[PDB]
């Protein structure tokens, strides 16, 4: 019901590990296959989708 | 001992629950991890709700700015929350401090003020502990639009510490709003808690009583031509002496104050050899003078030196002859003004010891608002 910064999210692939900065609305990332999302944490209740577009 | 990415561009302003600002923050100025956490405090009763970057558990977070932001006196806000239970410190910047500290309580929100100086690649640098949520960061650089620095009495000083910054031309006041407890049973009188500098300015108190606990506020004024615009105070008492203070700052630009104007007197009695007599000396005061008219009565053939000497202290301390009442008349003429000036002195030669010609001097002149350099 709000804007703006939300929380994090954590990927890994292989032997790296990324954390990003999440906002409202959309976040893109661009992956490799295989990579994990190994965590998000959201700082209020929210909807969460995740999707690929390939 | 850290590693940080710092590819992005610095903003001078950051809100860190927006993410973009605080994508630009951690890929620029911030060393360290963080947490995204729900952070709320009380406003008039209503509760704020972000979400803002944690300094979590582990060594100290710091922000470092080595980039090539615009020349200038700056002044940072950057402000805080503590999440912890217990309070937390933080030293500011201030660009020479490393004692002095600000003191967060526990629960609650704070901002931390610093002051810095963006030239000759000087580098912001800033440690923040664990458990502080940063909210936002805020670099503007004072002097602008008729700004001043005003940082509250949230300074915390045990004997030592500096801070420092530039002053273009002008004439300022430093204002330093003070508190101390001095837990020590001496009961000090001449009390030097430090100095202001280019020139330097001592700021004393009376008396601390032992035992005791006061407030006051030092309030000081530095001319600025503009030949020498760093400015440094130091905190000078003790550092073992167990008299803590806590202080503000206020630096500010002023139009000229005369702070008084003066009708003076002195009389100097002489028997046969030089005397040279010291009249009005302001030299480290946070003021200067400006000469007015000046008169000598009792001048006879018997007196073979009278005159009026002024300096700039500050730049030399020799002095030079203002007026020579001998060569010139026992009055000054109407075009006589003297400026830029801290110290007078009457030189004087004549009588005998056997018969002593005594002399009277009068002086008109202003005091006013300013070291000079």
């Amino acid at each position: 019901t709000s804007t703006g910064n939300i929380g994090q999210i954590t990927l890994t692939i292989g032997s790296t590990t990324m954390t990003f900065n999440l906002q409202t609305g959309e976040n893109k990332i661009p992956v490799i296959a295989g990579t994990q999302i190994t965590n998000l944490t959201l700082t209020s209740s929210s909807a969460i989708l995740i999707y690929e577009e390939v | 001992g850290q590693s940080f990415p710092a590819n992005a561009k610095v903003k001078y302003y950051y809100k860190l629950s927006e993410k973009q600002d605080l994508d630009a923050f951690v890929n620029s100025i911030f060393v360290g991890s963080y947490k995204l956490k729900q952070i709320s405090y009380l406003l008039y009763g209503n509760t704020k709700i972000v979400s803002a970057p944690v300094v979590p558990l582990g060594p100290n977070a710091s922000i470092i700015i080595d980039d090539e932001l615009q020349e200038g006196l700056y002044l940072i806000r950057i402000k805080v929350y503590n999440t912890n239970s217990f309070s937390v410190t933080v030293t500011p910047f201030f660009n020479n401090n490393n004692t002095m500290t600000y003191s967060i309580g526990a629960n609650s929100e704070f901002e931390i003020y610093d002051i810095f100086t963006k030239e000759q690649g000087n580098i912001y640098y800033i440690q923040l502990p664990p458990g502080l949520a940063i909210l936002e960061f805020s670099l503007e650089r004072v002097f602008e639009k008729g700004n001043r620095i005003n940082i509250p009495k949230i300074i915390h000083t045990s004997g030592n510490g500096y801070i420092s910054f530039r002053l273009r031309k002008g004439t300022y006041a430093i204002k330093m709003p003070y508190s101390y407890n001095n837990t020590t049973s001496t009961t000090f009188t001449n009390f030097q808690f430090g100095t202001i500098s280019t020139a330097t300015i001592p700021l004393v108190i009376s008396s601390i009583p032992a035992n005791g606990s006061g407030s006051g506020t030092f309030l000081v004024y530095l001319k600025i031509t503009g030949d020498y615009e760093d400015v440094k105070f130091s905190v000078t008492y003790g550092g073992g002496l167990g008299v803590p203070f806590t202080f503000g700052l206020e630096v500010e630009e002023i139009n000229e104050l005369v702070e008084n104007t003066n009708f003076v007197t002195q009389s100097v009695t002489l028997s046969g050899s030089q005397v040279t007599q010291s009249i009005l000396n302001v030299q480290g005061s946070g003021s200067h003078l400006r000469l007015k008219y000046a008169s000598v009565s009792g001048l006879t053939t018997a007196v073979t030196q009278c005159q009026l000497q002024a300096t700039n202290l500050n730049r030399s301390t020799t002095y030079s002859t203002v007026w020579d009442f001998i060569a010139g008349g026992s009055s000054t003429p109407p075009s006589w003004d003297i400026r830029e000036i801290n110290s007078i002195q009457l030189v004087a030669n004549g009588g005998s010891s056997t018969s002593s010609v005594t002399i009277t001097l009068i002086l008109v002149y202003e005091q006013i608002a300013g070291e000079l350099s």
